[PDB]
C-alpha cells in the first residue's frame, strides 16, 4: 500500500484501521543500557508490531505491518518468523512473496534472515525455477557474496540442478580467476557429480589448474585448489608433479611453489621414500628459505614445520 | 634506545611483500592493491627515517567511546535493535580487555536488561519481547559471565536454556540458529559455549555435532558455514572452538587447518583476511588469529614435540602493527581498515586479537610480546569463549555446583 518513505505514509498511531488496538511499548527497564534512541517512525511501527505479536493476531493488517518492520530492520528475525506464520495462516500467494523477497535481497544481500526466508519459500513451493538466475544476478553485483553461494549450493543439491554449474564456474573464473568462492564451487560441483576418483577427471583438473597457475603464478586460489584435489591421496603419489614444479621454480617461482614443494617432501617422507636423508635436507632448506626470506610472515609456522620434520624423520 | 622501536612493517625488505598481480588485473587484485597502497601510506606515517616512536594504544579514547555506548546510542543503531545483547558483550569485553572497571550500578543495570531479553521458553532474544536466538544468547551469557556476580549468574534460567537448545537440535548433529531459523556452524559454537559455561551439557545434546562440524571443513583446510561451503575465518573459529569444548578436535584434519589459517595472515598488511583472496580486516585479528592458540592446545594435547614454547604460529608482531597503526579511530574505537568507520564489533575483536597477539601461554610457559609502550598490554582473553580466563574459571566453577537441569 504505502512505503515508509512515501509522501503519504501515515504513522500507525494515526491510522483509523488501527485505532482498535493499543500499541505495546518496549520495556527496557528503569535504567536502560545500550538504549537506542529510535526515530518516531521506527518506534511507531514496532510498538504496533509488539501489539500484534503479543495478541498473536493473524491478520492482513498485521501482515502488511511486518513489511514496514522489515524495512526498518531487515535483521529482525522475530518479525520474519511472524511474517512466515502469517503467510501460512492467511494462505498468502507464495509467488507474490517470492517477488517481494527478490527485491528485498537485491537491496540487502548481506543478511542471514532474507536468504533464509527465500529458502523457506522455495521449500514450501518446491519450485527452484527462479533460483539459479536470481542468484546469478546477485553474484553479478558481488561475485563473492557468501549467502548467495551457500543458497546456490543448497538449491543445486536439493533439486539436483548440476547440469550447467561447471559452465557457470568456468565463466566466472574467466572474469576473475582469483575468485576463491568460484574455485570452491568448482570442487563442490565435481566432487558431487563425477567425483575426483576418475583419473581422466583428475588429470583434466590438474592440467586446468596448472594452466591457470602459469597464467597467474601468484594467484593463491589456484595453488590451494591444486593441493586440495591431491592432498587426500597424498601429494607424493604424483611423482610427475614434483618434477614439473621443480622445472618452474627457477622461473615462475614464488612462496606458493616453494611451499608446495615442502608439502610434497613432507608427504614423501611420510611414505618411506628413497633417499630419505636427501629429501629431508631439501625440505629443511626450503623451510629456512621460507621463514627467512620468501614467506617471513609465516616464519613461526615454517620453523614449526622444520622441527616437525626432524622429530618425524 | 627505549624511545625508538623498529617495526617489521617498516623494514626496507617489507616493500617486496607488495602484491604481484602478474600483470593480470581482475576485480580481486585491483581491490587488494588499493588497500595495500593506503596501508603503505599509513605505515610510512609512523616512520621518521631512523626514528620510530613506540606505538600507542589510545586506551582513554577507546574507554570513553565504550563507556558512552553502554548507556545510549543514536538511531544509527536501529540496525542492531535485534542484537542488543551483542552490544552489551562487545562493550563489556572491550572494557574488560582494557582493564577498565565496571561500576556496580552499570553492572546491575546490564543484568536487569539482559533479564528482560531472556525468553520464557529459554535463551535470550535481541531485545525485550523478541524470540530467543542463539547469537544473542551466546552474547548475553558471555556478558553475564564478564560481570561475574552471583546476581549475573542467577539471571540465567538454566532449565529453560537446556530445553531451548534441545528445541534447536537437528538429527544430523547441527543446530538451528533459532526456531524456524537457518543452520550453519555458528549455532554449534553458540550452543556449546553457553552449555559448557552454564554446565547444562547432557550426553545426547551434542550427539553427532562433532561429525557435522568436521563435514564443514573443506578442501582448503578451513571450515565453511555448512558442508560444501568456502572456508571462512568466522566459521572456522566457531567450528574449532566448538570442537575444543566437546573435546573432539581430532575429528578435523588439524594439519590442513593450520596451514590454511596461517596462510590467511597478509604478508603486507600484517592483519588477517577472512577467506582466501579477500581483504584484510581488523576483526579477523580474533576470528583467525584466535585459531592458533586453539590449535596449539589441540596439538599439545596430542604430544606434538615440535610445538613452540614461546610463540603462537602466526606473526604476533605484524598483527599488533596492523591493529595499532591501521585499526584505531583517533576519536576512540577500533575498526576494519583505514577509511572505515568505528563500531563496537570491530572494537571488541580488534582488541581481542591484540590481546591474543601479546600473550602466549602453554602449560607453565608464559611469554609476552607487548609492542609499543608497556601500557599497551591488555588483559588476557580465553581463546574459546573470548572473555577473560578468570571469568571462565569463575563461571564454570559456579555453575558446576549446580546440577544439569533434570539431569
Ligand atoms: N554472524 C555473522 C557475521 C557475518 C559476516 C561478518 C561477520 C559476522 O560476525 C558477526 C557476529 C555477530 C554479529 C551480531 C550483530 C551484527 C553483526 C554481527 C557479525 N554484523 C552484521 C553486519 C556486520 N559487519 C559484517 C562484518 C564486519 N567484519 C566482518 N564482517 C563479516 C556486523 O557487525
Ligand atoms: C558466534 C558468531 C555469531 C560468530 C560469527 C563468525 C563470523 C565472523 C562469521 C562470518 C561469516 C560470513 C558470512 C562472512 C562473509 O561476510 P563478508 O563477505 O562481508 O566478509 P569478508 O569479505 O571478510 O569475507
Ligand atoms: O582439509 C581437508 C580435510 O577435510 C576433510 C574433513 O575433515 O574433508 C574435506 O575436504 C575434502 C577434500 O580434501 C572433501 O572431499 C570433504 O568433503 C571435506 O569435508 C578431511 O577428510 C580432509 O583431510
Ligand atoms: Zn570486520
Amino acid at each position: 500500500f504505502v512505503s515508509l518513505d512515501s509522501p503519504s505514509y501515515v504513522l500507525y498511531r494515526d491510522r483509523a484501521e488501527w485505532a482498535d488496538i493499543d500499541p505495546v511499548p518496549q520495556n527496557d527497564g528503569p535504567n536502560p543500557v545500550v538504549q537506542i534512541i529510535y526515530s518516531d517512525k521506527f518506534r511507531d511501527v514496532y510498538d504496533y508490531f509488539r501489539a500484534v505479536l503479543q495478541r498473536d493476531e493473524r491478520s492482513e493488517r498485521a501482515f502488511k505491518l511486518t513489511r514496514d518492520a522489515i524495512e526498518l530492520n531487515a535483521a529482525n528475525y522475530t518479525v520474519w518468523h511472524f511474517r512466515r506464520v502469517l503467510l501460512k495462516s492467511l494462505q498468502k500467494d507464495l509467488h507474490e512473496e517470492m517477488n517481494y523477497i527478490t527485491a528485498i535481497i537485491e537491496e540487502q544481500p548481506k543478511n542471514y534472515q532474507v536468504w533464509h526466508h527465500r529458502r523457506v519459500l522455495v521449500e514450501w513451493l518446491r519450485d527452484p525455477s527462479q533460483e539459479l538466475e536470481f542468484i546469478a544476478d546477485i553474484l553479478n553485483q558481488d561475485a563473492k557474496n557468501y549467502h548467495a553461494w551457500q543458497h546456490r549450493q543448497w538449491v543445486i543439491q536439493e533439486f539436483k540442478l548440476w547440469d550447467n554449474e561447471l559452465q557457470y564456474v568456468d565463466q566466472l573464473l574467466k572474469e576473475d580467476v582469483r575468485n576463491n568462492s568460484v574455485w570452491n564451487q568448482r570442487y563442490f560441483v565435481i566432487s558431487n557429480t563425477t567425483g575426483y576418483n576418475d583419473r581422466a577427471v583428475l588429470e583434466r583438473e590438474v592440467q586446468y589448474t596448472l594452466e591457470m597457475i602459469k597464467l597467474v603464478p601468484h594467484n593463491e586460489s589456484a595453488w590451494n585448489y591444486l593441493k586440495g584435489i591431491l592432498q587426500d591421496r597424498g601429494l607424493s603419489k604424483y611423482p610427475n608433479l614434483l618434477n614439473q614444479l621443480l622445472d618452474l621454480q627457477p622461473s615462475h617461482s614464488s612462496p606458493y611453489l616453494i611451499a608446495f614443494l615442502v608439502d610434497i617432501y613432507e608427504d614423501m617422507l611420510e611414505n618411506q621414500c628413497d633417499n630419505k636423508e636427501d629429501i629431508l635436507n631439501k625440505a629443511l632448506e626450503l623451510c629456512e628459505i621460507l621463514a627467512k626470506e620468501k614467506d617471513t610472515i609465516r616464519k613461526e609456522y615454517w620453523r614449526y614445520i622444520g622441527r616437525s620434520l626432524q622429530s618425524k624423520h | 634506545p627505549v624511545w625508538s622501536e623498529p617495526l617489521y612493517s617498516l623494514r626496507p625488505e617489507h616493500a617486496r611483500e607488495r602484491l604481484q598481480d602478474d600483470s593480470v588485473e581482475t576485480v580481486t587484485s585491483i581491490e587488494q592493491a588499493k588497500v595495500e597502497e593506503k596501508i603503505q601510506e599509513v605505515f610510512s606515517s609512523y616512520k621518521f627515517n631512523h626514528l620510530v616512536p613506540r606505538l600507542v594504544l589510545q586506551r582513554e579514547k577507546h574507554f570513553h567511546y565504550l563507556k558512552r555506548g553502554l548507556r545510549q546510542l543514536t538511531d544509527a543503531y536501529e540496525c542492531l535493535d535485534a542484537s542488543r545483547p551483542w552490544l552489551c558483550y562487545w562493550i563489556l569485553h572491550s572494557l574488560e580487555l582494557l582493564d577498565e572497571p565496571i561500576p556496580q550500578i552499570v553492572a546491575t543495570d546490564v543484568c536487569q536488561f539482559l533479564e528482560l531479553c531472556q525468553s520464557p521458553e529459554g535463551g535470550f532474544g535481541g531485545g525485550p519481547g523478541q524470540y530467543p536466538h542463539l547469537a544473542p544468547t551466546y552474547a548475553a551469557v558471555n556478558a553475564l559471565c564478564i560481570i561475574g556476580t552471583e546476581e549475573a549468574y542467577d539471571i540465567i534460567n538454566r532449565e529453560k536454556l537446556l530445553q531451548y537448545l534441545y528445541s534447536l537440535k537437528q538429527p544430523d548433529g547441527s543446530f538451528l540458529m533459532h526456531v524456524g531459523g537457518e543452520v550453519d556452524v555458528r549455532s554449534a559454537y553458540c550452543a556449546a559455549s553457553v552449555a559448557s559455561l552454564t554446565n547444562i551439557i547432557t550426553p545426547d545434546l551434542f550427539e553427532g555435532t562433532a561429525e557435522w562440524i568436521a563435514r564443514c571443513q573443506n578442501w582448503e583446510g578451513g571450515i565453511g558455514g555448512v558442508p560444501g561451503m568456502e572456508a571462512h575465518g568466522g566459521y572456522t573459529f566457531c567450528g574449532l572452538a566448538a570442537l575444543v569444548i566437546l573435546k573432539r578436535e581430532r575429528s578435523l584434519n588439524l594439519k590442513s587447518l593450520l596451514q590454511w589459517v596461517t596462510s590467511r595472515q597478509m604478508r603486507f598488511e600484517g592483519g588477517f583476511q577472512g577467506r582466501c583472496n579477500k581483504l584484510v580486516d581488523g576483526c579477523y585479528s580474533f576470528w583467525q588469529a584466535g585459531l592458533l592458540p586453539l590449535l596449539h592446545r589441540a596439538l599439545h594435547a596430542q604430544g606434538d614435540p615440535a610445538l613452540s614454547m614461546s610463540h603462537w604460529m602466526f606473526h604476533q608482531q605484524a598483527l599488533q602493527e596492523y591493529i595499532l597503526m591501521c585499526c584505531q579511530c583517533p576519536a576512540g574505537g577500533l575498526l576494519d581498515k583505514p577509511g572505515k568507520s568505528r563500531d563496537f564489533y570491530h572494537t571488541c575483536y580488534c582488541l581481542s586479537g591484540l590481546s591474543i597477539a601479546q600473550h602466549f601461554g602453554s602449560g607453565a610457559m608464559l611469554h609476552d610480546v607487548v609492542l609499543g609502550v608497556p601500557e599497551n598490554a591488555l588483559q588476557p582473553t580465553h581463546p574459546v569463549y573470548n572473555i577473560g580466563p578468570d571469568k571462565v574459571i569463575q563461571a564454570t566453577t559456579y555453575f558446576l555446583q549446580k546440577p544439569v537441569p533434570g539431569f
